RNA sequence: UCUGAUCGUAUUGGGCCUCUAACCUCGGACCGUAUAUCCGGUUCAGGGACAGUGCCUGGUGGGUAGUUUAACUGGGGCGGUUGCCUCCUAAAAUGUAACGGAGGCGCCCAAAGGUUCCCUCAACCUGGACGGCAAUCAGGUGUUGAGUGUAAGUGCACAAGGGAGCUUGACUGCGAGACGGACAUGUCGAGCAGGGACGAAAGUCGGGACUAGUGAUCCGGCACCUCUGAGUGGAAGGGG
RNA sequence: UGCACUACGAGUAAAGAUGCUCGUUACGCGCGGCAGGACGAAAAGACCCCGGGACCUUCACUACAACUUGGUAUUGGUGC
RNA sequence: AAAACACAGGUCCGUGCGAAGUCGCAAGACGAUGUAUACGGACUGACGCCUGCCCGGUGCUGGCAGUAAACGGCGGUGGUCAUCCUAGGUAGCGA
RNA sequence: AAGUCCAAGAGUGCGGCAGUGAGACGGCGGGGGAUAAGCUCCGUGCGUCGAGAGGGAAACAGCCCAGAUCGCCGGCUAAG
RNA sequence: CUGUGGGUAGGGGUGAAAGGCCAAUCAAACUCCGUGAUAGCUGGUUCUCCCCGAAAUGCAUUUAGGUGCAGCGUCGCAUG
RNA sequence: AGCGAAAGCGAGUCUGAAUAGGGCGUAUCCACACAAGAGUGUGUGGUGUAGUGGUGUGUUCUGGACCCGAAGCGGAGUGA
RNA sequence: CUGCUGUGAAUCUGCCGGGACCACCCGGUAAGCCUGAAUACUUCCCAGUGACCGAUAGCGGAUUAGUACCGUGAGGGAAU
RNA sequence: UAUAUAGGCGUCUGGGGGGAACGCGGGGAAGUGAAACAUCUCAGUACCCGUAGGAAGAGAAAACAAAAUGUGAUUCCGUG
């Protein structure tokens, strides 16, 4: 529960594409990070969701 | 009576054309989260059976 | 019998897909084999096959 | 009648598989190891966990530079 | 249309009150019946839409049944243990047992990851208001005795140790060749392509100095897809 | 009831020997007695452990009987 | 063969009558040709002794009156539920 | 590189059929034990027994010599 | 106390209660049937010679006296 | 005739953005070229692909399944 | 396709089916009945046959055979 | 007790029980296997109940099928 399992969407193609894991009381928001969207072919900002 | 075969190892194991006998690979249905994408390529597709195997997986195949 | 553990016919994945009983299968021929079986002709057909 | 005892991991098979002298294909692993007990020479690049491959065929040999003890690459002859 | 703003308006559930007519009475009287505490019929007297019974539905239920209740083990039991990692045992390759000797793990990090650039510690001495062996400062010695998120070992001063800037490669499609291996697992990997980061460039980057931080198969969720759709077109369901 | 012209000591041996080793003793066959051995007879150890079973217990699991709460059919009429 | 069971005696619970309880899928049966002084189940086990601070009201049988650790309380405290008089088989009484 | 090389009846791969998965002692290096055990657990291209007769150790699976195709009223020797 | 005639029947009877008795048997009678129950357990498994010839190890195991795979045998083919 | 989950395509096919790599397949062999020397390909030409039906034998499957052996379980009956 | 309990339709642009369901096409005309042959078997007779047994075999039973005998009974059950 | 019915009386026709297998309908185990076990299996088996006939059942599309101008009751075999 600390460090939930969390997916990245892709904001352009909403292609839930990357999971990872991330601490909940360290960033209490989302997670933008800028991963790369295998339908369009280019890196993409991804967003928790 | 007909040889009845095997169901739990007809629907696990495959066979080519020349006749050799294929399976897949293990550890790929969850979990997936911690798993690298190398070791995920790594178990995927399909592989052939150990020879150790061949004797016992021709048993259960033709019945 | 694996003598208690789990066997070789059970911890493996089951594979993958449907059947499609619905398939379409034919009997194939190659150009090669109808050239050497008639030599000399032609007018092939499914029962000069 | 107790104690704390009893555990331990397995065995990792750590040590050298290819020998001075030995002649290696690209990619072959040379020596498994934890730290660097060797070091990468000349055709020989150091994996993720410290496991040294060879980068180009050719034989083994082992040899020092600058205090560290190497492992490089010799290419092999064409006779 | 509905919008006023609640008055009539039709069938209708629930509650209460009864009533007789379904139904009930081992209450009586007759009759079949000479014999009859059986049984049925007629009738009176009581209950009465309750009860009992059918189907459905929850609750209690050793009253009864079918079964489960691990192994290791200097006999068994009691006590402990059971997976993974690191040493010693282990006899200078690998491997190697005991209820042998010591410990750790079931994570943590959005930076403690990627790259570029730069730096060097621990301790000692010297002398400075708090300041003290001891916070900070200067100088001198200082070559590894410090640190390395986390056990231990192997390492690392060329730093893998300490800082700052920018970034998400903690990518996608793969992977010649190998290590380890009963099998299932587990590892490493150059290099190619696409899109990026950093760097002038060379180049590095497929998580963390390395080795623990995990669980097969079945079954079933969620998102995407070009698959398939039991006559057809859909859908359902299945598939990847 | 495997045998048989079936000694004793000290050894050795699956560690308690009529049968093996080295010695000591012993004429052949019986009868009446004793009960120290033949790990004597009898009962495929009841103790102990392992596996299976049985029956018993319970706040072990899963069921059922029984009891029971409701909906509805028998089941209708009046009014409020 | 007993120290066990039974026993007469006692206490509790249930049963208002084809009763409760039991045997039966039911019908039916026993209970009982009995009727709460009776019947069933459960404990105890002749007989005796040990042993309530005294009646207002949560309430009760109801016609105000029982009652005893019927419920406290033993507290003042008689006394021995008797005048008045307090919601733990309990140290009442602590013999 | 040779050696053996009318053999080791070798190695490897793939197929038919196995059995084995209770080891014992001795020589070395060790753990546990009291640096006891005919104790227990390991390692040893170490041996033997197991599955091995014969000779020596008196007898005496595992120690020493030596691996029994059969015959001989023939020679040489090992351990002793 | 006892004669004669009856009644209660198996998860049932009866029991002044002992797990007592219910046809020499009772923690669930007997008989036949399912049935040749099943048994990781014990025993037994019958003529000959020739050739080769083990293992008592590792891993996993509701597993430790069983078994699966590997190791070690043998037979065949390929290579040499 | 195979490859794919399949639609489908077909000595190719699947994955994939990819005349990129990989899987699976194209009996095998031979000769020549073109490349290579990250272990060899790639093309050409020839060569030609071997299954199936009886039957013997060894395993194995379903049947009692090499033979013998329980305690016990269920159905229906017999017994005071 | 059917079984119990509730609810409860239409008569031909009706109704049922084409594997949830919907629309179209296709098939049929439920809630009424009868119906041979092609198939299963041998208590019992007629004939034959056996790389079936030949008196511990073949039926339990070549012989007093379901007899003797055992058991209260169900039932068990020879030998010659 | 009025209508009448139950009932009574007489008379004719029938049923009743047995049988080895096979049929139809209905009720329905457990041993066992799953290396335990409950779903599942065994197995709709054993057994039981009703009821036939020489056979029985089932039978004349409210059927299949897939766009074929398709087949055209049922049953039982061989494939699938």
């Amino acid at each position: 529960d600390v460090r939930p399992k969390i997916t990245l969407a892709c904001e352009v193609c909403k292609h839930r594409n990357y999971i990872t894991k991330k601490n909940r009381r360290n960033d209490p928001d989302r997670l933008e990070i800028k991963k790369f969207c295998p339908n369009c072919g280019t890196h993409q900002p991804h967003k928790e969701s | 009576p007909k040889a009845k075969t095997h169901s739990g190892a007809s629907k696990r194991f495959r066979r080519t054309g020349t006749g050799k006998i294929v399976r897949q690979k293990a550890n790929r249905r969850h979990l997936l989260e911690h798993k690298p994408t190398k070791r995920t390529r790594r178990l995927d597709g399909r592989t052939t059976v150990s020879a150790a195997d061949n004797s016992r997986i021709n048993k259960l195949l033709n019945g | 019998f694996e003598g208690g553990q789990m066997p070789i016919h059970m911890r493996l994945p089951k594979l993958k897909g449907f059947k499609n009983r619905f398939r379409t299968e034919y009997q194939v021929v190659n150009v090669g084999d109808i050239n050497k079986a008639f030599p000399q002709g032609g007018t092939v057909g499914v029962d000069e096959l | 009648s107790s104690s704390r005892n009893g555990r331990d991991s397995a065995a990792q098979r750590l040590g050298v598989k290819r020998f001075g002298g030995q002649v290696v294909k690209a990619g072959e692993i040379l020596v498994r190891q934890r730290g660097t007990h060797f070091h990468p020479g000349v055709n020989v690049g150091r994996g993720g966990d410290d496991t040294l491959f060879a980068l180009a065929p050719g034989a083994v040999e082992f040899g020092a530079k600058r205090g560290r003890k190497t492992v490089n690459i010799v290419p092999v002859a064409r006779p």
